[PDB]
């Protein structure tokens, strides 16, 4: 019933990762999150409304990409892009260990600005530009 | 990366 037994289904296949919100691990999947791929729950729809684009003075935006929360963030070292992830979303979705190793490299590209664009569940959708268009749509 | 708090 956690978020975190709710993505080791998804890695053993007993489940798609699109009928869960990735960000909080409700089942009450309402759309599906603009930027990776999986679902998003309203609370969470809400949340990224409000939260997504708050900025610090430091020029990076205030909270994790992912869940839009965070205590103790990673700022992407792109010197175009502006965003943070959190730790947690980081170990649950990409995998064990993953973020240490990010906070390591030196400078590192975030999951958004990665050619990569896949980091084990986290893959970052084709058309993510078109989906923020969506999702901030009148 | 850089780290921050959030707080
Ligand atoms: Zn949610
Ligand atoms: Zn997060
Ligand atoms: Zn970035």
């Amino acid at each position: 019933g956690s978020r975190e037994r709710l993505v080791y289904e998804v890695r053993q296949k007993c489940r798609n990762i699109e009928d869960i919100c990735i960000s909080c691990g409700s089942l009450n999947v309402t759309l599906e999150h603009p930027l990776f791929v999986g679902g998003m729950c309203q609370n969470c729809k809400n949340c990224f409304l409000e939260c997504a684009y708050q900025y610090d003075d430091d020029g990076y935006q205030s909270y994790c990409t992912i869940c839009c929360g965070g205590r103790r963030v990673l700022m992407c070292g792109n010197n175009n892009c502006c965003r943070c992830f959190c730790v947690e979303c980081v170990d649950l979705l990409v995998g064990p260990g993953a973020a240490q190793a990010a906070i390591k490299e030196d400078p590192w590209n975030c999951y958004m600005c990665g050619h990569k664009g896949t980091y084990g569940l986290l893959r970052r959708r084709e058309d993510w530009p078109s989906r923020l268009q969506m999702f901030f749509a009148n | 990366a850089r780290t921050k708090q959030t707080a």
